[PDB]
């Protein structure tokens, strides 16, 4: 939630 | 029903009990006799009294001569190494030694020596010992360089291929162009003599380090070079690696057609002859779970991972960089499967049992390190993200914060400033920035990514894509740059469906990030029209969960060789 | 936005606030607007207004030629059916004392009456009032049979095609025979006289009515004859029927390659011609449901049962068969759909809904009573078991014990004994008998059920294999015969794979079955490959009901007419 | 659930 998954 | 045992294994006990007394005599056994009464000492625990001849070069060369029980052997050995006793520094030394010595005596003696360091090289940089296989190698290479013939002219070449392996595991990038500019050396001076030495491990090796080392444009480029090289009389061993290096290669060069083809060979390859509890078989799946956590297929990505995992918890089982390798692997890979849930327990936990080799068997200035305390960072901020308590918050958000600078200097002091993997920890230094609060520097931490990823890999692509969804998210939500996150979700979008289509996982995130910049700035025409969006990604990801495991998607002879490589090369 | 309202509506609202002074000149208006001024007095519910004048034959005959907005009107005349007045009784009844009257007249007139037959007969036979248009119809077909004129025998079989449409929704099969037979009397005649007329919906009749009394092999002779004379010039509502009744007797002849393309080429075919929001469309819907339901394709059946039933509950007002039919049969699916999950609420209240309809419409001794007090009957048998209140269980067991039984004798006094409906009751008894603690009678009902199931359909069938699994489950779980379950419990797998492969549903109760089977006797080998079968068998069943909804699976122009029946007919 | 679904 509230953003995307680390790179 | 108690069937009685055979009276070679009754007398492989009776000799064991009396081992003490008859130590001397075992030694002079056949091969196959000598193996299995040490892998009954190491049956019966009994690891210090055997410790005590794998630490001798002469008797563990017979051991290695038995390749049909290696796996019982890698296993042995990694329970020796756990045992305190450092056997593969002390082979490695013998070795040495040994080279050294016998460096001035005629050639079949340097024959010998070659064949038993190549046996054990091969096996230290199969347990993953590369810093001690390195010196074996060397050592080998020493030897191939004092009588400047045919055959050690060939040979340099096998040592400047093994060495390149065991610098791009052992992460020495530095060493390993000039261990390649070494080995095309030995090759040119081979090929002045009419006789071409074939080149698929070697471009394959370089298809690894530069891949490692984050030069994709030069990655590919070696890997179509390598692939070139395949032919029909080569092992088994080489064209695997060449397939699933350029597999991993093709990925980051954003071309997901031609590596499906070559993972699902190199597995299929892999699975038929070595076995499916090979540690090479195990290399694959590691290549082959990450094609998949790459293309959206996460839920099979976590299950190859889990396969991948399971058989180096048998061959290598124990503190082993083999394992520690899977264990990140996967750990990353739960990582972004139980992202939709926020639970991350059996994430964490094979993201702690990583680091808690690395730190273990490598220098704690390593360059692995690297890649494991960043995926347990990106842990602990989502369980920190996804917490009440605020002081667990705080801490934990702190660890993250350690680890995640840690990282970004080893990072930038292996690789440099401008390279893919420093914008990887710039990324997730940022959006370890927006969850401290500190919102400031993430969106200079964000740009910093993002002008290091769309110069190095092109304006549109999937990690620029994912750090302007980063940018986007922290714009929209708490920061309250209206004006600027709309554009960057409508790059990220764009990026997405060009390579992913409609079925991307962070379709989801910031198509509800556009809810929420949309809920604030009037418009509300568009907040259902893109709720409906959200509901067409929502029923086709329910429509698309339902796929065949992955283990069994290679099946049995999907293809044949020498027709998949050409059908990557006609490919471009 | 504030649009300001047409002059036309403007003047419909003033013409209707003032209607009782000017009552006689507004049936002197246009078609158009005369619909329109009637349409208003329904929308103000000004019932009775409306209703005094649709029990009017000429006036409804003037609001029957608005082609375009018959879906308002089968909306109106509903609406009024539940508002108490008997209009499709009277307009029935007032056009056969008035087609009575004119049997001596010119064939002038006798030729606009049959055309005032055929929009208010196939108007009430469009709307569900079978037993009054069945005496529209009859009244049409004396007008044929009294002037032999060339012409007359056209109309004769057009009358008998209807005539045979409203006697098969009625249940009247036993007059049904009767009008196909008399139907082949104006056949033959016209035959003779240089003139083939097509037999593509009679023949359709027949697909429909002897599947109903479940002669499939009888059925499916006559379901390859209609499609033989399918012509890309006849009527879409013609050949739409075609396709669903042949889909519907295919399925049942346990054959599902040809039957798919048939009917989902029907549900693309309804839907272009008709629409999204049409009764001919919906009435696909339900034989393509039919379809999804017995290929066990049974997530997405729901879903076109209540696309199906949401069509009726629009256009088909409240109180209708049709709204019926949709119901027993929506909620027969949500039974199933839900039977792994042992909730039925919303299967109840359409169940419920379905007898509450019949009831009220229908004669308390009416066969489609048979279809809707089962469906509720095994709901009820299925609430009480998953509940845990011994008196409640007691209770909802015996009002499903008087819902089989008032269903058997419907099925057994109009079907015959020897009959799959007749068979398929006394496997609900069986089901019923076991869960009421007397496992003696449910054994003799299930060997009654299957003695008749495997005589008339055959060895291998859906219909036998499925009770089979119920005398399999009844000698293993309760009674202890495991000697005889183990043969049964393979021979119900055996047709399932034969005819399913290892996607049908029921095979979890067929597994689970064989392991208590081994519990209790020995033989624990089987147990361990049983439950692996079971566990192969649940990930299996995990890869296809994912497939996205059956209502875009036809998608636009897939395939072509003159083509799907001979695609059909070579197989 | 000790059966199957009804015919
Ligand atoms: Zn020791």
């Amino acid at each position: 939630l509230t953003r995307n998954k680390g790179p | 029903e108690w069937i009685p045992e055979t009276l070679y294994n009754t007398a492989i006990s009776a000799v064991v009990d009396n081992y003490i007394r008859s130590r001397r005599d075992i030694r002079s056994l056949p091969e196959n006799i000598q193996f299995d009464v040490y892998y009954k000492l190491y049956q019966q625990g009994r690891l210090c009294q055997l410790g005590s001849e794998f630490c001798e070069l002469e008797v563990f060369a017979k051991v290695l001569r038995a390749l049909d029980k290696r796996h019982l052997l890698h296993h042995c050995f990694q329970a020796l190494m756990d045992h305190g006793v450092k056997v593969a520094s002390v082979l490695a030394y013998s070795f040495s030694r040994r080279c050294s010595y016998i460096a001035e005596s005629d050639a079949a003696v340097k024959e010998k020596a070659i064949q038993v360091g190549f046996v054990l090289g091969g096996f230290l940089s199969d347990a993953g010992w590369y810093s001690d296989a390195e010196k074996v190698f060397l050592s080998c290479l020493q030897l191939c360089t004092l009588h400047d013939e045919m055959l050690h002219w060939f040979r340099a070449v096998e040592c400047c291929v093994r060495l390149l392996h065991v610098r791009n595991g052992n992460c020495k990038y530095h060493l390993g162009e000039e261990t390649f500019k070494l080995a095309q050396t030995y090759m040119d001076k081979l090929s002045k003599h009419g006789q071409q030495a074939n080149k698929a491990a070697l471009y394959g090796e370089l298809c690894a380090l530069l891949f490692a080392k984050s030069h994709y444009d030069e990655a590919y480029k070696w890997c179509i070079e390598a692939m070139k090289e395949i032919t029909a009389g080569l092992p088994v061993k080489v064209v695997v690696d060449v397939l699933r290096q350029a597999s991993k290669a093709c990925v980051v060069k954003r071309e997901f057609k031609k590596a499906e083809q070559l993972i699902k060979h190199a597995v299929y390859l892999a699975r038929d002859h070595f076995g499916s509890k090979h540690p090479k078989y195990s290399d694959t799946l590691l290549d082959y779970g990450f094609y998949l956590l790459n293309v959206d297929n996460i839920c099979q990505s976590v299950a190859i991972y889990q396969a991948a995992l399971d058989i180096r918890q048998s061959v290598f089982g124990g503190k082993n960089i083999h394992v520690a390798t899977a264990h990140e692997d996967l750990a990353y890979s739960s990582y972004v499967h139980q992202y939709s849930s926020g639970k991350f327990d059996n994430a964490l936990f094979h993201a702690e049992r990583a680091i808690g080799i690395i730190t273990h068997i490598l220098p704690e200035d390593h360059l692995l390190l690297a890649s494991s305390k960043r995926v347990k960072a990106l842990i602990l901020e989502e369980i920190a993200i996804d917490c009440h308590n605020k002081e667990t918050e705080q801490r934990l958000l702190q660890e993250a914060h350690d680890l995640h600078l840690s990282s970004l200097q080893l990072a930038k002091k292996a690789f440099g400033e401008f390279n893919v993997q420093t914008a990887k920890h710039y990324g997730n230094l940022g959006r370890l920035y927006q969850s401290m609060r500190k919102f400031k520097e993430a969106e200079e931490m964000h740009i910093k990514a993002i002008q290091i990823k769309e110069q190095l890999l092109g304006q549109e692509d999937y990690e620029v894509a994912l750090s302007v969804g980063h940018l986007a998210s922290l714009y929209n939500y708490d920061m309250n740059q209206y004006e600027n996150a709309e554009k960057l979700y409508l790059r990220s979008i764009a990026i997405g469906k060009k390579l992913f289509g409609e079925g991307y996982s962070g379709l989801e995130y910031d198509y509800r990030g556009l809810i929420k910049l949309y809920n604030s700035i009037g418009n509300y025409e568009k907040v259902f029209e893109y709720h409906n969006v959200l509901s067409n990604w929502n029923r086709l990801r329910d429509r698309q969960y339902s796929v065949t495991d992955a283990l069994e998607d290679v099946s049995t002879s999907p293809q044949s060789t020498e027709e998949v490589v050409q059908s990557f090369l006609i490919s471009q």
